[PDB]
RNA sequence: GGUUCUCCCCGAAAGCUAUUUAGGUAGCGCCUCGUGAAUUCAUCUCCGGGGGUAGAGCACUGUUUCGGCAAGGGGGUCACUUACCAACCCGAUGCAAACUGCGAAUACCGGAGAAUGUUAUCACGGGAGACACACGGCGGGUGCUAACGUCCGUCGUGAAGAGGGAAACAACCCAGACCGCCAGCUAAGGUCCCAAAGUCAUGGUUAAGUGGGAAACGAUGUGGGAAGGCCCAGAC
RNA sequence: UCCUCCUAAAGAGUAACGGAGGAGCACGAAGGUUGGCUAAUCCUGGUCGGACAUCAGGAGGUUAGUGCAAUGGCAUAAGCC
RNA sequence: GCUCAACGGAUAAAAGGUACUCCGGGGAUAACAGGCUGAUACCGCCCAAGAGUUCAUAUCGACGGCGGUGUUUGGCACCU
RNA sequence: UGCCUGGCGGCCGUAGCGCGGUGGUCCCACCUGACCCCAUGCCGAACUCAGAAGUGAAACGCCGUAGCGCCGAUGGUAGUGUGGGGUCUCCCCAUGCGAGAGUAGGGAACUGCCAGGCAU
């Protein structure tokens, strides 16, 4: 398997299962350059907030944007954006990717800054 | 050598079909393996039973890249 | 060149196509191109002296149905399990 | 609805338990009775199942 | 004499013999014989009409058997009771539904065809018929 | 084994389960009587369902034949080769209760609705009987697609059902007898005489008393139909 | 006595001294959870090494595996650490 | 704490003989004969490779096929 | 609004495989480095971290293409409920339902949310 279809799999089992809760999950992309996070409603298909390091206001105030400061970044600004639209409570989809280091610094960031999980 | 031998039947299918309504709890079918799985508000026992998890009406259907069946429950 | 003389169906089903069959009829069908598919009957001796020469089965042949000329090619054939007959034929527009 | 007349023409002796439900149903009770009912689906239908022993007349 | 190799199991039951042949047409040789009847043939009956219409040409040409006995026969011998167990295999047949080719041959004129497949159906217990090749 | 007066209403079972049980008995199923309760139940129509059966098919599991291709094995070398056998694979052809990349009719569960049906439904309670079944139809196992055989499923009838038909003939066809009639119509089945009703009408077939028992197979019996070969360049 | 399949007629059930097999145990991990992983078979290459051990690539795609019979399941694995 | 495994487990505790026999029952169930069946048996036929120096069918006939009888060996358990 | 890319879903092969072409500013990918976080029953392959010299080779995406997969009628055929019938191991007739395979043919998916790059 590729590393790829291989993450896909490492994710799916997590995914049925909020999906069988019904949970708001904070999905989280990463990529060498870039991290990703957003907020999508149970339907699965539809993005309530979103964050990354390829929006120019988030990774003009970071030195590279695929390292774990740019992590921190990215999950404060999720959290932010998330609870000024009223919400709070979210279920962390690690998508496949260990929770580690940089989706770890996202997660930490994103709970400092209030989003509930 | 000698034949002469069965096993007492265990009464496994479906006890409640489409459109039925039932109350939380109550089985929808008995099966050996998952030859159906649980979708919506329906719970796999540990013989694969499948069980209403809330009071409604069962719906079978069809669903995901392998055409597997799941049973579900609709609010009425 | 083959001109077999054909009417349209007025039924369609297993009663009536064996009823067809017991009066040395058979049923046949004429698909392809545009058209919609164009049900028919055929005379039975006629299309069975007919269809002994090879030349039936790789030949343009004409269905002439309500004075109108059809041009087809005989595409599939079902023949009786064990007796010389015919039970159906397709022909597809050529 | 409209009225139509159903008479049964056969025996119910011997026949198909659904067909005796069937009968009851329609409210014939023997050979030769007459019966005024609704000319409804549901009552065309119950002709239908035993239609090989009922008359119609519309 | 024709016969399963080995099968998954020993005993069949009894079934039926309902329906129309499938393999109705010739599709190997130029000629073939034709079930016009239902029946049963025995490994030793297929034996008997291959030999005779083996002999009829000469060993020339070539000869196709398109059925083969697949079903096992039991029997109880004489002096034993019913019950206590399903019979013995005793022999195979193969099941006959109208229209079925049974041989096929080629390469020998049509006329010493027709003469080995009568000689061949003599040896049958269902009515045959002979039948060609055809476009189609 | 036998069990004694009369009339009326309803009306089984010969199945499951357990049984030192198997021709006994018990619970349940099925009968009856009473009390109570739902639009309770049945048929049909529309609506919502799951099927893996008939049939089919051959990707799967097995089996099968023909052709191509082919590792491998058997034989000869003193590594190479033989008219041998050859799985897999490709193409073609079948077979399957314990095969399914397909798949009905029906049947069954559920919703809603009318008509009909003497509540036909469910609950509780008083009384049981019954747990040797038979034949016929359909789908099967067993047997020999033997048995007036045997074992299940499902329907019918007998059982516990008279009357008409099948010569006679529980179990097949028609049909369900409250009583009376020296009226009438029909069902299956029939209409020349025994014997109630056509020696009916019309078009054909058969010449065998076929009809009114029996297969492979044999044959210038005879009727209908569509084609073909040879032929006044003279065919048979 | 018990389990699996067929007979069993596409809901349940359904008989015969019908057709085939199995159980009367095992496991403190072979249980729980988190995290991860993915068979069989064949072709080619490779010390000893052979038809078959372990190594590499390719085809393949669950035909493997499941403590044990059979059947139904199983990749989100129920398989393997 | 029972392989009470005859597994809803009669007792904690149990094998045989009867041609010396006996009673209650059954044609619910065997032996004779009848009946149903006809695999088996018996009799006949279909095909014809082959035997018969030559030649299939004078006399026979392999591999296979279809029947008749009720008639042997059996099956069944319908009558007693 | 248009093209391009990433993420998350719907749908579950008309959507896949193959073959040919094609893309790197952005995104994605490979990639660079690895003491360290963290990892290998060995291995920085994978997981992971710090990055940006190189390349779209592979992968991935897009466009094309009927060798295959897939979908797929009409008509006939098989079966079958009910009623009737025959020469009743099997069939036929009336009526209703009506496959499977095959044939013509379709087919190189469709679609929503958010974000990024580019252009008018
Ligand atoms: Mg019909
Ligand atoms: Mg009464
Ligand atoms: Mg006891
Ligand atoms: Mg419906
Ligand atoms: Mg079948
Ligand atoms: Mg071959
Ligand atoms: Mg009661
Ligand atoms: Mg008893
Ligand atoms: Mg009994
Ligand atoms: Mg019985
Ligand atoms: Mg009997
Ligand atoms: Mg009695
Ligand atoms: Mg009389
Ligand atoms: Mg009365
Ligand atoms: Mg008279
Ligand atoms: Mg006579
Ligand atoms: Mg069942
Ligand atoms: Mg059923
Ligand atoms: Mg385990
Ligand atoms: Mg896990
Ligand atoms: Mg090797
Ligand atoms: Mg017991
Ligand atoms: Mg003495
Ligand atoms: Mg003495
Ligand atoms: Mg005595
Ligand atoms: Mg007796
Ligand atoms: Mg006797
Ligand atoms: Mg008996
Ligand atoms: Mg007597
Ligand atoms: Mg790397
Ligand atoms: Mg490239
Ligand atoms: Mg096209
Ligand atoms: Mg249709
Ligand atoms: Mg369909
Ligand atoms: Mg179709
Ligand atoms: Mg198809
Ligand atoms: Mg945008």
């Amino acid at each position: 398997m590729d590393k790829k279809s291989a993450r896909i799999r490492r994710a799916t089992r997590a995914r049925r299962k909020l999906q069988e809760l019904g949970a708001t999950r904070l999905v989280v992309h990463r990529t060498p350059r870039h991290i990703y996070a957003q907020v999508i409603a149970p339907n699965g298909s539809e993005v309530l907030v979103a964050a990354s390091t390829v929006e120019k206001a988030i990774a003009e105030q970071l030195k590279y944007t695929g390292n774990k400061d740019a992590a921190a970044a990215v999950g404060k600004a999720v959290a932010e954006r998330a609870l000024e639209k009223g919400i709070k409570d979210v279920s962390f989809d690690r998508s496949g990717f260990q929770y580690h280091g940089r989706v770890q610094a996202l997660a930490d960031a994103a709970r400092e800054a209030g989003l509930q999980f | 050598t000698r034949n002469g031998r069965d096993s007492e039947a265990k009464r496994l299918g479906v006890k409640r079909f489409g459109g039925e309504s039932v109350l939380a709890g109550s089985i929808i079918v008995r099966q050996r393996g998952t030859k159906f799985h649980a979708g919506a508000n329906v719970g796999c026992g540990r013989d694969h039973t499948l069980f209403a998890k809330a009071d409604g009406k069962v719906k079978f259907e069809v669903k995901g890249p392998k055409n597997r069946k799941f049973i579900s429950i609709e609010a009425e | 060149m083959f001109t077999i003389n054909a009417e349209v169906r007025k039924e369609q089903g297993k009663g009536a196509s064996r009823r067809l069959r017991a009066a040395n009829k058979f049923p046949a069908i004429i698909y392809g191109g545009k058209e919609a598919p164009l049900a028919i009957e055929l005379d039975h001796d006629k299309v069975m002296n007919m269809q002994a020469k090879a030349e039936f089965y790789s030949e343009v042949l004409t269905i002439v149905v309500d004075g109108k000329e059809i041009k087809v090619k005989a595409q599939d054939v079902q023949r009786h399990p064990y007796k010389p007959k015919l039970q159906h034929i397709d022909f597809v527009r050529a | 609805a409209k009225t139509i007349k159903i008479t049964q023409t056969r025996s119910a002796i011997g026949r198909l338990p659904k067909h005796k439900a069937t009968l009851l149903g329609l409210g014939l009770r023997r050979i030769g009775h007459t019966v005024e009912r609704e000319d409804t689906p549901a009552i065309r239908g119950m002709i239908n199942a035993v239609s090989f022993m009922v008359k119609v007349e519309e | 004499m024709l016969q399963p190799k080995r099968t998954k199991f020993r005993k069949m039951h009894k079934g039926r013999n309902r329906g129309l042949a499938q393999g109705t047409d010739v599709s190997f040789g130029s000629f073939g014989l034709k079930a016009v009847g239902r029946g049963r043939l025995t490994a030793r009956q297929i034996e008997a009409a291959r030999r005779a219409m083996t002999r009829a040409v000469k060993r020339q040409g070539k000869i196709w058997i398109r059925v083969f006995p697949d079903k096992p026969i039991t029997e109880k011998p004489l002096a034993v009771r019913m019950g206590k167990g399903k019979g013995n295999v005793e022999y195979w047949v193969a099941l006959i539904q109208p229209g079925k080719v049974l041989y096929e041959m080629d390469g020998v004129p049509e006329e010493l065809a027709r003469e080995a497949f009568k000689l061949a159906a003599a040896k049958l217990p269902i009515k045959t018929t002979f039948v060609t090749k055809t476009v189609m």
